[PDB]
DNA sequence: ACCGACGTCTAAGAAACCATTAT
């Protein structure tokens, strides 16, 4: 970088290079969808995924709740030295951390999570839209210099609600992992979306550069705590348990001059 | 968190009549003229009709309004006011006579109320029989196809612009068709630009070309389409070509990459042989078109990525003395970008009002690059002469680049950028600034659709003007 | 008995339909 003007993209670094997670022994092999049916019935506090074995990460407790004492073998740890290229060799290993870290960045605050086309989204709730952690978001969809709602019911529609969102991505580019922010319009039911397209089109139709860098600073010190500050944000995924992941994601966004 | 330095590309520049420059193309046209104007090809432009008796005073009211000079109502920041066809083409507009002016035939409107597609196309291209005859007396022939058809234009497996423009290639007779979005438009100098610019480009001319174009240098795209039967599904992939000859002119064709009929494919990729002879077919074009020479350097795009056999087939296919880049464009991308200015004066850093520059490119990897072919370009504005233009303000609040990946190829990302960004403005079917992807994509997803829709026009080399 | 059939998970796009028109 030598000049200005100056390109502000919307990922964010992740500087942590390796995890570490449990290895679940099975005396019976298991597929996929039977875990996944597993965890639908019972419910779990944890993350898991199947590459060859059964990766989870969390409390032992709730495996032991997935999976009877008869059919857990043995419960081990898995080093994922080198984080990029094993999510970019695998792609359940992408999906796990990428889960992780959004389990972790969505810990302890008031941000619900929502999924969408195999896609995350952070979701203000109705119930907390007037808290003070959401003023900047306010002011950053406001109109000349007005406070603006972040969160309503859809015009002329019978019951469908709509709130201000952001979609979390995990990305790796040459062995570098970058968290992917895109500010969204969330439309409850998700299944009515194409109800409220005329709304979303018209709530962002002026939604400018300016704007846009006002509603991406907003979002990253919601989702953060810290913005400018040049220094990373330590976050964690299931703190208390054995098998935790924390992550190191700094919170300027990626630039380039030029 | 601090990327590679970007750069930024000039906003191409494009070559008008007496091999004068402007950005603009409309403005372009308007104050200098088109490019083959000083060859006096053509030296007019004659119209032909084919449209039922109660709608040809649309075609008399659109001909009329060509005629004639309009003025912008909506997008006036890029919109020139149109002069008339004679004023800014250089060329009379011709309108037809009694024996050029065509009837569409009466079991039409039945066909079309019974729904089948297939008989409509058959019964118009039968219609314009007439005019094979008179081929000689007009240049393009202008179709109207009322609403009272609608629903015989697209359903499962049909298009009837594919069909009947597929029908009409090899008569050697080009087409423009024309349904009620053009007449109901608020926006009549646009409709105005288009056509006219449309109808040129088809009579025969050259509207405008790139200037700093090198010849020795030829560019080629492949795109796929799909068409799902009840046995499954077959893929198109056609091609595409753009090169400019020895002399003054402009070379854009598109060929089917089967090398034999009954060949079916179940995915996009081609094969080695596959990619040997479409390559081959590439490079005996470009001989022929430029005295039997070698290109000292070849472009290939593709939407999909390139496989081993594929990039195999690439370097056996050219000579030693050719270089090969492989390019693959990704459409959509995760990655999108705010533009901060930096400090003037008193003013602290801040974003900009406007978004990021057309023509900015990020490298990110070894491979990858993030090409910005939409975004704000700075000259183009009418009202405020200092005020950016971004061309997508009122379908996109922020530009979405595109990426690009690199499967072979030492050069750096400055030339394939420069090749792209120059290449989405040659769009002679566009009446805007530019197209979001290059215009051989553009133009092989077209054929690729074309002969998806009629099987039979393949194995033959066709020119833009007959599917633009 | 080595390969097929079929589930999971990404990345990327085509194919029908709707929509609006450039701070
Ligand atoms: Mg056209």
């Amino acid at each position: 970088g030598k000049s200005f003007p100056a390109l502000r993209t919307n990922a964010l670094p992740v500087v942590t290079q390796s995890i570490r997670c449990g290895v679940v022994t099975l005396a019976s092999p298991i597929t996929f969808s039977e875990l996944k049916e597993r965890i639908s019935q019972k419910s779990p506090k944890a993350l898991l995924t199947y590459t060859e074995k059964v990766l989870f990460l969390g409390g032992e407790p709730e495996i032991r709740k997935i999976f009877s004492n008869d059919e857990i073998n043995s419960i081990g740890q898995y080093y994922i030295d080198e984080i990029a290229q094993s999510v970019a060799a695998s792609t359940f290993l992408k999906s796990f951390v990428e889960e992780a870290i959004l389990t972790a960045l969505l810990r302890e605050k008031p941000i619900l999570h929502r999924v969408r086309h195999r896609t995350h989204y952070a979701v203000i709730p109705n119930a907390s839209a007037k808290d003070d952690r959401f003023l900047d978001l306010r002011k950053a969809v406001g109109f000349k210099g007005d406070l603006g709602y972040i969160t309503g019911n859809v015009t002329n529609a019978k019951e469908l609600s709509w709130a201000e969102a952001v979609s979390i991505r995990l990305e790796e580019r040459g062995g570098k992992l970058w968290i992917m922010l895109k500010p969204e319009i969330w439309i409850k039911p998700l299944d009515r979306r194409e109800e409220a397209t005329d709304f979303i089109r018209s709530r962002r139709r002026y939604r400018f550069n300016q704007c846009s860098y006002q509603i991406l600073d907003a979002w990253i010190k919601i989702l953060f705590g810290s913005i400018g500050g040049g220094g990373t944000v330590n976050i964690s995924c299931f703190p208390d348990a054995e098998f935790k992941a924390e992550f190191e994601i700094g919170t300027r966004t990626a630039f380039s001059l030029g | 968190s601090q990327l590679a330095a970007h750069s930024t590309i000039p906003e191409p520049l494009l070559l008008f009549k007496d091999n004068r420059t402007d950005t603009h193309p409309l403005r372009g046209l308007s104050q200098y003229g088109p490019y083959s104007a000083c060859f006096n090809l053509p030296g007019q432009v004659r119209l032909a009709y084919l449209a039922p008796t109660e709608h040809m005073r649309k075609l008399d009211a659109i001909v009329r309004e060509l005629q004639n000079p309009a003025t912008p109502k909506e997008a006036t920041n890029y919109y020139v006011e149109y002069g008339g066809f004679e004023k800014v083409f250089k060329v009379p507009l011709v309108m037809p006579q009694e024996h050029l002016r065509c009837l569409a035939l009466d079991e039409c409107h039945g066909v079309a109320a019974n729904g089948n597609g297939l008989a409509l196309a058959d019964k118009i291209v039968q219609s314009m029989s007439g005019l094979f005859r008179q081929k000689h007396a007009f240049d393009v022939l202008l179709v109207y196809l009322p609403a009272s058809w609608k629903k015989c234009f697209e359903y499962d497996g049909f298009d009837l612009h594919d069909r009947i423009k597929a029908k009409v290639a090899p008569l050697n007779l080009p087409i423009q068709i024309i349904n009620d979005t053009a007449l109901t438009r608020q926006c009549r100098a646009n409709v105005m630009w288009g056509v006219s610019v449309a109808l040129y480009a088809k009579a025969g001319g050259i509207p405008w070309k790139l200037a700093d174009w090198d010849k020795d240098e030829a560019y080629i795209g492949l795109s796929y389409a799909i068409k799902k039967n009840a046995e499954g599904q077959e893929y198109t992939t056609c091609c595409s070509q753009v090169f400019d000859p020895d002399g003054t002119g402009f070379e854009f064709v598109a060929y089917d990459t089967r090398e034999f009929i009954t060949d079916r494919k179940g995915n996009p990729y081609l094969s080695y042989q596959e990619m040997q002879s479409v390559l081959s077919k590439s490079l005996h074009l470009y001989q022929s078109s430029h005295n039997g020479r070698m290109p000292r350097k070849i472009f290939i795009h593709k939407t999909t990525h390139f496989t081993e056999d594929e990039i195999q087939g690439a370097f056996d296919s050219f000579s030693s003395s050719t270089e090969i880049e492989l390019v693959q464009i990704i459409q959509s991308t995760n990655w999108y970008g705010l533009k901060v200015d930096g400090k003037k004066g008193d003013k602290p850093v801040a974003p900009a009002s406007y978004p990021v520059d057309r023509g900015l490119y990020q490298p990110l990897t070894e491979s990858e690059c993030l090409l910005w072919t939409q975004g704000s370009v700075m000259g183009v504005n009418q009202q405020n002469p200092g005020q950016p233009v971004f061309k997508e303000a009122a379908l996109t609040p922020l530009p979405n680049p595109i990426m690009l990946r690199r499967f072979s190829g030492n050069g750096g990302w400055h030339a394939t950028c420069s090749s792209i960004l120059a290449l989405t403005k040659v769009d002679w079917n566009n009446n805007t600034l530019y197209k979001k992807l290059p215009v051989t994509l553009v133009y092989s997803q077209v054929f690729a659709d074309v002969v998806k829709q009629t099987p039979e026009i393949v194995n033959e080399i066709y020119d833009y003007r007959f599917f633009m």
